[PDB]
DNA sequence: GCCTGATTCTGTTTATTGCCTCAGAGCGGCGCTGACGCGTTTTCTGATGGCA
DNA sequence: TGCCATCAGAAAACGCGTCAGCGCCGCTCTGAGGCAATAAACAGAATCAGGC
């Protein structure tokens, strides 16, 4: 549903079932997170560093 | 939670606040719903956060925890058990013994109808697939009826449907493997069998129950101890009115109980009505059951 | 080039199936004992009514 | 369907009396248990697409 205003992404639990879980499990599975690898190469005198 | 299983197998479980103790001569209001033939088996209390182990009729036993039990309220009749467990065709659960946590080296003492007895230790079931494993070499009809936990030195008590009640030291008998039949326990007579097993904990108070609406409680030191494989003495007095035994507990002061009929009617009520008298004597009533209706559980509420 | 999720091996662990024992469990006969029938107390459990 | 009298009728202890099942001897034998072989699962590596 999103529109101009803003991202919105709506999913529906069943009457049985408990949101926190159903939460927990996406950020386990999907890539609702996500890892990020930092590595700091650059020119330096015309020399990787 | 009060857990309920019927006889096709549908587990619910809902909070055991929603009920109240009513007076001792009470009609009860219903449970859950029951289809055009069926009625509810047993009944069970325990807390969410604990194992349970379930006896199949052909000797498995499983392992799950109660929060995977499906919620419901009293309308609805609950799903299929099935789904659960990989069971066979006509596979059924008989026996549930709630654990909080494995440790040390305690037994478990499991006896079946037919008067046999059987001990375990509890390491063995600290992991199970999801297949099950074969815990006894069941013969013929024979179903298992109850388990517990005991420690190394402890007494048993076997009751009939009869009124006949045998208590003895649990020395005699000697821990066995897992696929082994047992030996013999009480020497039943002809169309009898075992109801209920309780250990004796401390000092206390037995109480008992008929399929009438019957019951009474009498002091634990009263009864005796013998030895085993030997027929017993009269726990209460059958006549007409009272019927058959269905199940006895040991129940100490300022404690509640629950009673369940073929078609729902659950029922509680506190402990301190009931009077103290001998062991030959026959009780008052404890639910005003209606026609075609038969008491078939009996639980303990502590506080 | 780097990180991750999904599919395919590979060694380990566990439940199940036969064979043959002996040692523990079960059966038969005997003395003797506890546990179950007897009336009077008694309190106590149902029935009845004020309805609430 | 739940709280208070108010009942009568009768369930239930208790000091005797006996015989019906316990323990205790003998003996006999069938089923746990040790031992070995199979066959599945379980879990850990190892490899392979995919996206910048």
């Amino acid at each position: 549903e999103s529109d101009k205003d803003g991202m919105r992404i709506v999913i529906e639990v069943k009457r049985d079932a408990v949101g926190e879980v159903v939460l927990n499990n996406l950020y386990s599975q999907t890539q609702l997170q996500v890892s990020f690898g930092i590595n700091m190469v650059a020119l330096h005198h015309g020399q990787p560093k | 939670v009060v857990v309920t299983l019927s006889h096709q197998g549908y587990v619910k479980y809902q909070p055991l606040s929603e009920y109240e103790a009513q007076r001792r001569g009470g009609k009860g209001k219903s449970a859950a719903r029951i289809k055009e033939e069926d009625f509810i088996d047993r009944l069970l209390v325990a807390n969410t956060h604990d194992h349970i182990l379930c006896f199949s009729s052909r000797g498995r036993v499983y392992s799950m925890k109660v929060y995977q039990l499906p919620e419901a309220t009293r309308g609805a009749r609950g799903r299929p058990i099935v789904n659960l467990l990989p069971l066979e065709q006509d596979e059924r659960i008989t026996a549930i013994l709630p654990v909080t946590e494995f440790e040390e080296g305690v037994k478990v003492f499991m006896a079946t109808a037919n008067g046999t007895v059987k001990k375990t230790v509890l390491t063995e079931f600290n992991r199970l697939r999801t297949a099950g494993k074969v815990a006894i070499k069941l013969v013929d009809g024979d179903e298992l009826i109850g388990v517990d936990l005991t420690s190394g030195e402890d007494e048993v008590m076997l009751f009939s449907a009869e009124g006949k009640v045998v208590r003895f030291k649990e020395s005699s008998v000697r821990a066995m493997g897992c696929n082994t039949t047992g030996v013999r326990g009480i020497r039943l007579g002809e169309g009898d069998k075992v109801v209920s097993l309780i250990v004796p904990r401390g000092d206390g108070a037995i109480l008992t129950a008929t399929q009438n609406g019957y019951g009474k409680r009498t002091a634990v030191a009263e009864y005796p101890t013998k030895s085993r494989a030997t027929k017993g003495v009269i726990s209460i007095k059958v006549t007409e009115r009272n019927g058959l035994v269905v199940g006895a507990v040991q129940v100490d002061d300022c404690d509640q109980i629950m009673m369940i009929t073929d078609a729902g009617t659950l029922v509680r009520t506190r402990v301190s009505e009931i009077s103290i008298v001998g062991r030959n004597t026959q009780g008052v009533i404890l639910i005003r059951t209606a026609e075609d209706e038969n008491v078939v559980g009996l639980q303990r509420v502590a506080e």
